[PDB]
């Protein structure tokens, strides 16, 4: 009945102190060893540090220079601070918890267990400004779908740093969705395609809104397709 | 089985490209088939359930030593990979400190 | 009313296997201390992982449970079992005897090499009661007690 | 540091079928409390990573039936009974022991599956875009495998090249298909220059290439 959420800043600056903030759901933060594992854009997961509430930050040697942690316990919220940030410290940054028993004193001196995660957190390091998307939309052409099937979606083009989210008419349509990942063109921005399958019948009656949100630039766009009308 | 005759097996091992020469006239039971070994395996004795669902590395007679302790007091001779058999049944590994009481003032 | 380990081991020390239990203007603190204590786990589990080590050398059946050997060969191969299982048994009981006292005499070691460590920190500032504890000769507030642990103390 | 190996790298499996994955630590494992903590995660296509195994053997609970683990002090394998297309992923064992947490490389797990030919489709570029001087013309290839397929554009007949930019879905978690998108993108001026442009997609599931175009403006 336990959740975390990560929570801060989409992108900081090189040599910034990059913070992030784990909000827990539905636990005493008291009770649990409380780890941060970071994942650079496809490689090892790498496990930065864990605290507990009456102290003892004890983490990785090689960022143990830069790291800081610290919980709140009224808030419920885990916390970090990287200092000094460098672009490799680009990654996911998941938080994680663990079980603690008071009693077992022997294991506060072993690496805490994780079971729980949280969905991660992007930091892109870079000093690129923060750039909203533009949203063109992929629609079909007059109909030329001929199938059982037919097909529309959205482009989300030059924006930075990532990432974009794209849910269709709200989340009511789901099935059939394909949200591509993002492709870093020429320019040093971003770009990704939405698609979604649909009843070629659906079209005209039905209506299709692509949402896209780019919370490092707090823009949130609601994208109608539809079919062109010459 | 109610025949007082007896059958007396033997058996030799025939090199490759060797021949076995059998002359007789009676008395003899004749073999048809020669057999043939195939691979590794290894002979066990036992007198319990088999069981695929749990994997094991060290057989006795009674079943199945599973352990990472490097000496075992069940059986001296169980077979496979296998703790080293020991006289004692306990050998207690201290994992922490003197234990020294506490008293009130 | 506060002792050391040249007496006894605290009780309420459960952060860790040392600790410092300080005494001033404002109370009682008990705090372990977190480097010594993993240094003596570190090296009970450097114990654990070397012993635990498997054999990877496999023994197959001589002797037949069903259907017995010749009696000559079979006492033969009873007499060097019965000598192997003598000299493994052996062996046994005496790694347990000496590392446990290895295990017994690291803790004891770590825990002098705490006590000697703020003994050099606190200088010509405190005196050694006899017990394990340290008469400090300035008031030394809870800041000041924790500057003791962090090795901070100027 | 203790260093966790696993092996395979990658470990594409048949749908259905068993497979393992080993993971060897520099050191032994063990702890004063009688447990070794290696456990296994396992990281699906855009999530957070999950628990399957801790403490080498301990599977945790809401895990399907088929991971098992096992392992010794120094060699542990993860055990998967019948690999179905809900496992696809990225697997990864960790130390739990010794300072600090520390993970193997990780599995590459990818579902064999059988061949499905891809539905196209091909989208104009909109007239918003074009106000801003680049036309980016889309191909789609929707629910396939395998996940190799050809993608060239034909601007009038003429075979387009460096201006191609395609992305790649991940292997789905229920029929194991991927799905592509190719971007053709090019200027305004050369957009309005010719007229047909067409998407040719080869196929190991089309007996012959499938193409889906459309002329410039129309409808
Ligand atoms: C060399 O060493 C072997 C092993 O020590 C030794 O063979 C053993 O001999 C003893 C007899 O001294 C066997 O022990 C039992 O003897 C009683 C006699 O009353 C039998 O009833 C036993 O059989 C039943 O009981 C078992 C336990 O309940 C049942 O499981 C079994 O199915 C029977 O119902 C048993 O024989 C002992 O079994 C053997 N061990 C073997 C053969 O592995 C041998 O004699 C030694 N050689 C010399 C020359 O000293
Ligand atoms: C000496 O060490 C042993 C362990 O090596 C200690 O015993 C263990 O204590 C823990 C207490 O947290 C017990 O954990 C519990 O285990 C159950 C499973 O049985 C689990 O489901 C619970 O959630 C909980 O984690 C553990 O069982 C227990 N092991 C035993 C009893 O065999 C022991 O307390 C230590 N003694 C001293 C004096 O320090
Ligand atoms: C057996 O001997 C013959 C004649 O020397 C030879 O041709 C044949 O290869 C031999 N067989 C083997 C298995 O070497
Ligand atoms: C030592 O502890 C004091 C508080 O008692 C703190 O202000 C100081 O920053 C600490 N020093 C280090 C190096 O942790």
């Amino acid at each position: 009945q336990v959740q975390l959420q990560e929570s801060g800043p989409g992108l900081v600056k090189p040599s910034e102190t990059l913070s992030l903030t784990c909000t827990v759901s539905g636990a005493s933060v008291s009770s649990y060893f409380w780890s941060w594992i970071r994942q650079p854009a496809g490689k090892a997961l790498e496990w930065i540090g864990r605290i507990y509430t009456s102290g003892n930050t004890k983490s990785n040697p090689s960022l143990e220079s830069r790291v800081t942690m610290s919980l709140d316990a009224s808030k419920d919220q885990f916390s970090l601070k990287l200092t000094s940030v460098t672009a490799a410290d680009t990654a996911v940054y998941y938080c994680a918890a663990g079980r603690l028993d008071y009693s077992d004193t022997t294991g506060y001196y072993k690496p805490p267990p994780l079971d729980y995660w949280g969905q991660g957190a992007l930091v892109t390091v870079s000093s690129a400004s923060t750039k909203g998307p533009s949203v063109f939309p992929l629609a079909p052409s007059s109909k030329s779908t001929s199938g059982g099937t037919a097909a529309l979606g959205c482009l989300v083009k030059d924006y930075f740093p990532e990432p974009v989210t794209v849910s269709w008419n709200s989340g009511a349509l789901t099935s059939g969705v394909h949200t591509f990942p993002a492709v870093l063109q020429s320019s040093g921005l971003y770009s990704l395609s939405s698609v979604v399958t649909v009843p070629s019948s659906s079209l005209g009656t039905q209506t299709y809104i692509c949402n896209v949100n780019h919370k490092p630039s707090n823009t949130k766009v609601d994208k109608k397709v539809e079919p062109k009308s010459c | 089985n109610g025949l007082s005759g007896r059958i007396d097996f033997h058996w030799l091992m025939l090199n490759p490209n060797d021949t076995v020469t059998f002359s007789f006239n009676g008395a003899f039971i004749a073999p048809d088939r020669a057999s043939f070994l195939r691979g590794k395996s290894m002979g066990i004795q036992s007198g319990v359930q088999v069981d695929a669902n749990c994997e094991g590395d060290c057989y006795h007679s009674g079943g199945t030593i599973i352990s990472n302790l490097p000496f075992q007091n069940i059986d001296s001779r169980a077979v496979g990979k296998c703790p080293r058999y020991v006289k004692q049944r306990s050998l207690l590994l201290a994992t922490g400190m003197k234990n020294v009481p506490e008293i009130p003032k | 009313a506060i002792a050391g380990f040249i007496e006894n081991g605290w009780e309420g020390l459960i952060d860790g296997w040392y600790g410092f239990r300080h005494q001033n203007a404002q109370g009682e603190g008990t705090a372990a201390d977190y480097k010594s204590t993993q240094s003596a786990i570190d090296q009970i589990t450097g114990k654990l992982n070397r012993l635990i080590e498997k054999t990877n050398q496999q023994f197959e059946l001589i002797d037949n449970e069903f259907n017995e050997v010749e009696k000559q060969i079979g006492n033969v191969i009873n007499w060097t079992r019965d000598s192997i299982t003598e000299v493994w048994s052996y062996n046994a009981e005496l790694l347990v005897a000496m590392e446990n006292q290895h295990t017994i005499d690291l803790a004891d070691s770590e825990m002098d090499k705490l006590y000697e460590r703020v003994k050099r920190q606190l200088r010509e500032n405190a005196e050694e009661d006899g017990t394990g504890c340290f008469e400090i000769f300035h008031k030394c507030d809870d800041d000041c007690m924790a500057s003791i642990r962090n090795n901070t103390y100027d | 540091d203790v260093v966790m190996t696993q092996s395979p790298l990658s470990l594409p499996v048949t749908l259905g079928q068993p497979a393992s994955i080993s993971c060897r630590s520099s050191q032994g494992l063990a702890f004063l409390d009688g447990n070794t903590y290696l456990s296994w995660f396992q990281q699906r296509p855009g999530q957070s990573p999950r628990r399957l195994i801790y403490k080498v053997s301990n599977r945790d609970s809401g895990v399907p039936d088929r991971f098992s683990g096992s392992g010794s002090r120094t060699d542990f394998t993860l055990k998967i009974s019948r690999v179905e297309a809900e496992d696809v992923g990225v697997y990864y064992c960790m130390q739990g022991t010794h300072w600090p947490l520390t993970f193997g490389g990780g599995t590459k797990v990818e579902i064999k599956r059988t061949v499905a030919a891809p539905s196209v489709f091909i989208f104009p570029p909109s007239d918003e875009q074009l106000k801003s001087g680049t036309a980016s013309v889309v191909c789609l290839l929707n629910n396939f495998y395998p996940r190799e397929a050809k993608v060239q554009w034909k601007v009038d007949n003429a075979l387009q090249s460096g201006n191609s930019q395609e992305s790649v879905t991940e292997q789905d978690s229920k029929d194991s298909t991927y799905s592509l998108s190719s971007t053709l993108t090019l200027s305004k001026a050369d957009y309005e220059k010719h007229k047909v442009y067409a998407c040719e997609v080869t196929h190991q599931g089309l007996r012959s290439p499938v193409t889906k175009s459309f002329n410039r403006g129309e409808c």
